């Protein structure tokens, strides 16, 4: 649906968090729980060149 | 009709349609809710008891 | 991550999700009244002991008004926090099975 | 109640927008949070892995190393958890407003 | 001095130094040496596999920009023009497990029938023996062992009555290429062939793959025909022939050429054209067509196509096998 | 082996015409010259399919058979980057053609001149006063029925 | 639990002070003094005019 | 800037223009050939004069 | 001819994105020319006439 409004896949220095965010992802993405979310599969998973 | 989680969010965080008045002789519909601290679980199911 | 399977199912490659959340803003305010006589005798000076007693009354009154306002701000802060939580609390008969 | 009291911070953690943040806010519409951490991980120390212990200080822009105080509440333990319990009905009544 | 132009000498020399060296050929030989470090490098061909270690992958050279792995990592890298070795292009098919018999020769050429239901998820793929039973000693005894209840194959093609009557059955069948890999699953098999490339086995310990055709169907067009040149390449063909008895399938080999082969196939099918055109079917609008021909790839002349048996279920089938095949499919050309 | 071709523009494109051409990022464009740097007057079919004279089917056919094809990869404000199509290489294309036909795996795609309207094949670049025209890519069994029916 | 997000003392101490003073009224007349700089504060009309100079404009108000 | 006038003109307020210029890019290329004999004999060690 | 010769520079003038320019190019798409100068004029030496 309303895929991504403010999603930005620029390369950032990402903070590593031990909390497990990977427990409600394809279930929330499927029906819909986030206003703006983007799914990057395969080669697109890489960091984008600046 | 929209998503399930969208409905779950809108349940609490948005007032339902034209709820009844409280502490009045008869029940009118309330446009401005100051005291209003209500919640209505039948609007979800569309079922009456 | 994924699992690798011996069946025919076509495999999911490396996947990533990107989510974005936003702020929400809130406002708070309160009104207070101050009497013109109060203000004027405050900014004037007294010439007699009766006027000096009136003066200390005026200063106490204005300080109490300001204190009233500040306390109202604090009560309102706690109120807005609690109301945000209440807004974002989904009901239990939903959450128990949805979890 | 297992404890009858809890411990918490006594002052809020600040955010100050002075410096490179200021320059980017004037030039471009944006402001970076922890510009120092972005710079340290980008240009001052590249090719360095990610560790939760390594990044814990950076994510701890809050209560990390703020003064400690006792706060009066009742605690109850369910299983492995220790949870506080409160009621502000007094704060609402002594102003004569609904809870 | 002025900074030399915009271009920087001694910086392009480094960059071009990598591009200059071509691959090795024509090494000098000494019977005294007779096996050298020089002769080795010229011969070694840099297999493309690994043992799954980040350090071991760099050793083999899988993480290299070119389409083929260059061993040693950066060392010996940048040739990029060496015997024009082109990797194979594999295809993946999802098959009804009861449609495909798991005991197949690993190299048999395959054919996909183009279904006519939109947004499907499974495909119909046939071997030369499945096509025999569908189109309805020899293949008759062996194909019936592999495939019993020919109804399940008839279910895939529901127009087969109609298609072979209007003589448009061949254009819904597309050749795909020999088998390479087969996963054996209870409900939906997963088959991997090689379309347009050197047919090569993907197993871990390598073994040569050779495409196999039943000897009953395979017809050497070059010997039946028998100064002429001896060229390098020879080609394999298929001919789908609509006869009086019914549709038929045959395989051919020759190295003449396309314009010649289309002439030899008309001479070869002259007895069978006269028969159908007189006995049963003189003439009609759609029913005019006789058959079609496609090309299945190029293999080396002077060799290949030995004969062997295909042992299954306590009975054998004489089968030919072609070496060093290179799959290359073209469309069907009407012969008549 | 270098397959990149950089098409430089005389004048910067409008912010709209970038949205038009990015929508066609994966698709085949025939190239006048096989060299690394090129002009904008080369790539379109505007030479053979032009507003001023009458278009021919058999004239565009003779051109596409000889010409060098290419694939769009990136569009800049003042640039266009392509990669040539040469034998012995595998390419990934997308189908962005205004009259939409479904494709099938393991099929045969054909490159035939645009027999539908101009508007479906063209993207007008007013900033450089040229229109770039794309050939249409059909699956061959569909392309045959389309040919003999419009004929 | 320390101080507050919007502290009353900080805001009341400076911001409130400027808004508090209202215009002066009913000043009492002393026959002995008969005139002070204080009476000028009540009478002054505070006319709006200037000299076109940076230093004078600020003075003028 | 402006001029002050005693006439009836309507006064021209303080006016400022903001202008923008954009870059242009240019590419350049040449091609050179080298024969296979030259590319080959460069890398093998020569024995004879 | 009056003078028949002139003087002129011999080297170019180099420009690179090194520090805060790099981190802004990553986090923010935009890049500033003479970021250090912008800093000097905004935060370091403000309220100074240009």
């Amino acid at each position: 649906m309303a895929s991504n409004e403010g999603v930005e896949n620029r390369p950032f220095p990402y903070l590593t968090v031990d909390a497990d965010l990977l427990s409600n992802l394809r279930q929330s993405a499927a029906e819909g729980l986030f206003h703006s979310f983007d799914l990057l599969v395969g080669k697109d998973a890489r960091e984008a060149g600046i | 009709n929209r998503g399930l989680y969208n409905m779950v969010n809108e349940y609490s965080q948005r007032l339902g349609g034209h709820p009844a008045t409280s502490n009045t002789e008869v029940q009118f519909v309330v446009i401005a809710g100051t005291d209003v601290f209500l919640e209505q679980p039948c609007s979800f199911l569309q079922e009456a008891f | 991550p994924t699992i690798a399977h011996g069946d025919g199912r076509r495999p999911s490659k490396q996947r990533t999700f990107i989510v974005v959340k936003n702020c929400h803003k809130h406002h708070i305010s309160t009104e207070m009244e101050l009497s013109m006589l109060d203000l004027e005798i405050l900014h004037s000076i007294p010439e007699t002991p009766v006027e000096y007693a009136e003066y200390v009354g005026a200063v106490k009154t204005v300080a109490s008004a300001l204190q009233f306002g500040v306390d109202a701000l604090e009560r309102g802060l706690i109120n807005t926090v609690l109301s945000v939580k209440l807004r974002h609390a989904p009901p239990m008969f939903i959450l128990q099975t949805l979890a | 109640e297992a404890d009858n009291q809890i411990m918490g911070p006594s002052s809020y953690a600040s955010f100050v927008v002075r410096g490179e943040n200021l320059v980017t806010a004037v030039s471009y519409g944006r402001v970076m949070r922890t510009f120092e951490h972005f710079m340290a991980r980008i240009v001052d120390s590249p090719e360095k892995a990610g560790s939760t212990k390594s990044d814990l200080p950076a994510v701890a822009a809050g209560v990390e190393d703020q003064p400690r105080v006792p706060i009066s509440a009742a605690v109850i333990k369910l299983g492995n958890h220790a949870v506080a319990v409160e009621s502000l009905q007094k704060m609402y009544n002594d102003t004569q407003s609904p809870y | 001095m002025k900074v030399q132009g915009s271009v920087d000498r001694r910086r392009l020399q480094r960059r071009i130094a990598g591009l200059l060296p071509p691959p090795a050929r024509r090494l000098n030989i000494s019977r005294g040496s007779e096996f050298t470090r020089d002769v080795r490098g010229l011969v070694e061909e840099h297999a493309q596999a690994s043992s799954l270690s980040a350090a071991a992958v760099w050793r083999a050279g899988l993480l290299a920009p070119g389409e083929v792995a260059v061993a040693g990592g950066g060392s010996g890298g940048g040739s990029f023009s060496w015997s024009g070795w082109r990797p194979p292009v594999f295809g993946d098919f999802l098959i009804h497990a009861s449609s495909f018999n798991n005991a197949e020769a690993t190299g048999t050429p395959l054919f996909q029938f183009k279904q006519s239901d939109p947004f499907s998820g499974v495909d119909a793929v046939f071997t030369p023996l499945s096509l025999f039973i569908l189109m309805n000693g020899g293949l008759t005894r062996m194909a019936n062992l592999l495939y019993d209840s020919p109804a399940t194959l008839a279910d895939l093609v529901p127009d087969f009555g109609r298609l072979v009557a209007d003589r448009r059955f061949h254009n819904f069948i597309t050749p795909v290429g020999p088998l390479v890999e087969n996963i054996k699953s209870t409900y939906l098999n997963k088959i991997t062939t090689v379309v347009h490339g050197p047919v090569v086995s993907k197993a871990i310990p390598r073994s040569t793959v050779k495409v196999t055709v039943p000897q009953e169907a395979f017809v050497d067009l070059d010997a039946w025909l028998s100064l002429q040149p001896c060229p390098a390449d020879a080609r394999l063909y298929v001919a789908l022939t609509y006869e009086e008895a019914g549709p038929r399938f045959t395989f051919f080999q020759s190295s003449r050429g396309h314009c010649q082969i289309m002439n030899i196939l008309r001479i070869y099918y002259s007895p069978s054209i006269m028969h159908r055109y007189a006995v049963v079917q003189p003439l009609h609008i759609e029913e005019l067509t006789f058959g079609a021909v496609a090309c299945l790839g190029t293999f080396s002349a002077t060799d290949g196509w030995r004969r062997s048996a295909f042992n299954y279920r306590g009975s054998s089938l004489p089968v030919v096998e072609i070496d060093s095949f290179y799959s290359n499919v073209s469309d069907w050309e009407v012969i008549l | 082996m270098d397959l990149k071709v950089v098409v430089s523009l005389s004048s910067r494109l409008y912010t709209d015409e970038i949205a038009k051409m990015q929508q066609r990022i994966g698709c085949i464009l025939p190239l006048a010259s096989t060299h690394g740097t090129q002009n904008v007057q080369g790539l379109g079919l505007g030479q053979v399919y032009s507003l001023e004279t009458v278009p021919d089917y058999v004239s565009m056919y003779n051109y596409l058979s000889d010409c060098t094809l290419a694939v769009l990869d990136e569009v800049s404000v003042d640039s266009l980057i392509l990669t040539k199509i040469v034998p012995g290489q595998t390419y990934a294309i997308k189908n962005k053609y205004q009259p939409f036909f479904q494709w099938h795996g393991t099929g045969s795609l054909s490159v035939m001149p645009p027999v539908f309207g101009r508007e479906h094949a063209t993207v007008k670049l007013e900033s450089n006063d040229v229109d770039i025209v794309f050939p249409m890519v059909l699956p061959t069994p569909i392309a045959e029925e389309v040919l003999q029916k419009i004929l």
